[PDB]
């Protein structure tokens, strides 16, 4: 399945206003309201393509979204007793498989913390204390819930389709994870292993050790390597001597056949 | 084209 | 883990990465050279769980005598490992 995900961000300072759109794990679209002239700014070559319209359209969404916010974090100061700088983020997206929605996302947080989330319904919200309470009710009487869900069953699906028809070239392909196992022996005696997965495109992956048959260890995130690829490593600490016995297991949809390394 | 939070909280 | 510094390629031509997660914007972040201060900065972004992120990067030819690292203060220096 593909995504189309947009990510906002509001920043009080003593407002910074920043939207982020992705299809996928690849960044296409950036707003940024400390910018010198603000406007909606393409991040892949293959959106340059689009029309004026566009642009204007999206730069005109950001800048209302914009002062939509800082009316929320303004409220939410009200909501919460608070005098600083406060954030709120959103994150609103659809993933669709091959038109039919797989899951829909519109969902609040404050200061890190979540605040309000569409249920998986598309048709009721999920509020995560007595403040978000207050939201959820003046949304539900607005009827809030039905014109989000027009969005990502109408629009988000329907312009996904377009950008995926767009950027195919780049869109589509399946980069291999390429693996391989470092080997280092600590000062207290024993042995790290380590199991690197890297230059894989999408950024979802399972990478797993074993031993003589059961799962296992240190993992960290995926982590961009710049390029618009992933790496992800697992880590074990085995006896000396024994390092033989562990095998590293990696899945990715671009592989015709999952990985299976040792040392 | 892409999504509003017109609903303010 | 909120710095990790790496290469895009392993090194044998390259970038060198600083990927920092879990800050509260609005962080500041600098690349050094043999801790001698040309970086690009990713857009900031956050994570499905509300965390932040952000990629800063540099371009680099590696050396068997050079050292690197990223200095968000804490100082994280490069492992070719
Ligand atoms: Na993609």
């Amino acid at each position: 399945s593909h995504s189309l995900r947009y990510f906002v961000t509001a920043v009080s300072r003593p407002p910074r206003y920043m939207e982020v759109g992705y299809v996928d794990n690849t960044e296409f679209v950036r707003f940024d309201s400390d910018a010198e002239n603000p406007r909606y700014e393409p991040r892949a070559r293959w959106i340059e393509q689009e029309g004026p319209e566009y642009w204007e359209r999206e730069t005109r969404r950001a800048k209302g979204n914009e002062q939509s916010f800082r009316v929320d974090l303004r409220t939410a100061l009200r909501y919460y007793n608070q005098s600083g700088s406060h954030t709120l983020q959103w994150m609103a997206g659809c993933d669709v498989e091959s038109g039919r929605l797989l899951r829909g996302y519109w969902q609040f947080a404050y200061d890190g913390c979540d605040y309000i989330a569409l249920n998986e319904d598309l048709k009721t919200w999920t509020a995560a204390d007595m403040a978000a309470q207050i939201t959820r009710r003046k949304w539900e009487q607005a009827g809030a819930a039905e014109r989000d869900r027009a969005y990502l069953e109408g629009e988000c699906v329907e312009w996904l389709r377009r950008y995926l028809k767009n950027g195919n070239a780049t869109l589509l392909r399946t980069d291999p994870p390429k693996a391989h196992v470092t080997h280092h022996r600590r000062p207290e005696g024993d042995v790290t292993l380590r199991c690197w997965a890297l230059g894989f495109y999408p950024a979802d992956i399972t990478l797993t050790w074993q031993l003589n048959g059961e799962e296992l260890m240190e993992l960290v995130e995926t982590r961009p390597a710049g390029d618009g690829t992933f790496q992800k490593w697992a880590s074990v600490v085995v006896p000396l001597g024994k390092e033989q016995k562990y095998t590293c297991h990696v899945e990715h949809e671009g592989l015709p056949e999952p990985l299976t390394l040792r040392w | 084209i892409g999504p509003r939070a017109l609903d303010v909280l | 883990p909120q710095i990790q510094v790496y290469s895009r390629h392993p090194p044998e031509p390259n970038i060198l990465n600083c990927y920092v997660t879990q800050f509260h914007p609005p962080i500041e972040i600098q690349m050094l050279k043999n801790g001698k201060k040309k970086v690009e900065m990713s857009d900031m972004s956050f994570s499905k769980d509300w965390s932040f992120y952000i990629l800063a990067h540099t371009e680099f030819t590696p050396t068997e005598t050079d050292t690197y690292a990223c200095r968000v203060p804490k100082t994280v220096y490069w492992d070719r490992d």
